[PDB]
C-alpha cells in the first residue's frame, strides 16, 4: 500500500508538505524513492 | 514561452544519448559478424570474404 507522488513541472520548492527524500528530475519532480 | 494557457510539452521516453548508441550497436555487428546476429549468436567472418 506503498506510494510516490511526481510533481510535473515545480523546482523542488512550491510544494507545500515534504519530507525526505527529495529528487528531481529532468521531467520534474519525485518524492517517495531513494 | 511563457507557456501561454495550460498546455504542456511533456518529454520523450528515450534520450537522444541512448537512442544513439542503438545505432552504433548495429554496426557494430553487420561489420563484424555479417548478417548472422539477427538469428543465434554472432560468429565472426573477415569483411573481404563476406
Ligand atoms: C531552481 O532553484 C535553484 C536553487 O534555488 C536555482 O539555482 C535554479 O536556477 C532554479 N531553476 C532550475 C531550472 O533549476
Amino acid at each position: 500500500n506503498q506510494v510516490a507522488v511526481l510533481y510535473q513541472d515545480v523546482n523542488c520548492w512550491r510544494v507545500y508538505s515534504t519530507g525526505s527524500n527529495v529528487f528531481q528530475t529532468r521531467a520534474g519532480c519525485l518524492i517517495g524513492a531513494e | 514561452a511563457q507557456k501561454f494557457n495550460g498546455l504542456t510539452v511533456l518529454p520523450p521516453l528515450l534520450t537522444d544519448e541512448m537512442i544513439a548508441q542503438y545505432t552504433s550497436a548495429l554496426l557494430a555487428g553487420t561489420i563484424t559478424s555479417g548478417w548472422t546476429f539477427g538469428a543465434g549468436p554472432a560468429l565472426q567472418i573477415p569483411f573481404p570474404m563476406q
